[PDB]
């Protein structure tokens, strides 16, 4: 998955 | 079972804490000097700590619940009352005076452990937070945890925010108290730097799940301790919600910490230590130089420790 060093960590839901 | 148990010593702790403050108050100095009240606090005090360094001495290396002093932790709880009014009785026996000065070092270096160790909790709580939360956010439904998210953080920093707005208003002036403005600066300027640190690709690449709520839990209690520091100041010119707040924090993380044959689910001896650890805590903050350079330098480690806690992956 895209995960993304976004603010609330090191995710990828908002860019599933 | 275990976890109310760990939830009623708390309770009898918070009870013996409430029984603490209210012989502080002025009213009660006429009932205690028929036998001041900081006496009588530093005696209920010693009582606790005595009481639990001797149970959690007793639950050394405890490892199943098979064990008969298992079933002490978990029972006798009328006979752990009792001998806790014993020792207390026992505590006015001893004479007053050096006592007193030697009470107060050792609930100095009791306080700063109890801070230390609280801290290192309230670290791993916000990380174990933070983790769950943005898990939840990948596997449901993203939008709901998000707005979650994003408004415990922004509650948060405002409360932050809001706390230096009181304390610059308050405890300093636009031509004094420059000891006050130099603490509230480094404590607000290190908060951002933690933050910034919290959000740094590199960092985060070591540590997938380490965000900015952690960094916001530790900026507010960062700012409750600098708060703290500065309500005791002896000088006036650079001087109880402070203490209440304090008392709900650490009652959250008591209870964080609170929260049987093959194992234990957490070692009775340690979570007593910790215990006895936060008796001598609160004595010292009911309640000099020492308290404000020691609450500044605690406020200090905070931030250190979260820093450490975010970089020593990087290492």
């Amino acid at each position: 998955f895209y995960s993304r060093y976004s603010w609330y960590g090191y995710s990828y839901g908002w860019s599933r | 079972n275990s976890t109310v148990t760990r939830l009623i010593y708390a309770f009898i702790l918070l009870l013996s804490t409430v029984v603490s403050y209210i012989m502080q108050r002025k009213e009660m100095e006429t009932y205690l000097k028929k036998i001041v009240g900081y006496k009588a606090v530093y005696r209920i005090s010693f009582a606790m700590a005595i009481f639990f360094f001797v149970f959690s001495l007793l639950m050394f290396k405890v490892k199943t619940s098979k064990d008969l002093r298992a079933a002490v932790h978990n029972g006798f709880w009328f006979f752990k009352i009792a001998a806790l009014i014993g020792i207390m009785v026992g505590s006015f026996y001893i004479p007053g005076g050096y006592f007193s000065s030697v009470w107060f070092v050792v609930g100095m270096i009791g306080a700063a452990l109890f801070i230390l160790i609280q801290l290192v909790l309230l670290v791993d709580f916000a990380h174990s937070w933070n983790e769950s939360w943005v898990n939840r956010m990948e596997e449901g439904n993203p939008r709901l945890w998000y707005a979650a998210l994003l408004s415990f953080t922004s509650a948060f920093y405002i409360l932050s925010i809001i706390c230096v707005g009181l304390l610059y208003t308050y405890y300093t002036k636009p031509d004094g108290c420059t000891e006050n403005k130099f603490f509230i600066s480094i404590n607000l300027i290190l908060c951002v730097v933690a933050s910034i640190i919290s959000i740094h690709p590199k960092i985060q690449e070591h540590q997938p799940r380490s965000g900015l709520l952690q960094s916001s839990l530790i900026t507010l209690y960062t700012m409750y301790l600098t708060w703290s520091a500065m309500s005791n100041e002896p000088d006036r010119s650079c001087n109880d919600s402070d203490n209440f707040i304090g008392l709900f924090v650490f009652v959250l993380c008591l209870l964080y910490s609170s929260i049987e044959k093959e194992g234990v689910q957490y070692s009775y001896s340690l979570f007593h230590l910790m215990l006895c650890l936060a008796s001598l805590y609160i004595m010292m903050t009911l309640t000099k130089w020492p308290a404000v350079w020691v609450k500044i330098s605690s406020s200090w480690v905070c931030l250190l420790l979260y820093v450490w806690t975010l970089v020593a992956p990087l290492v």
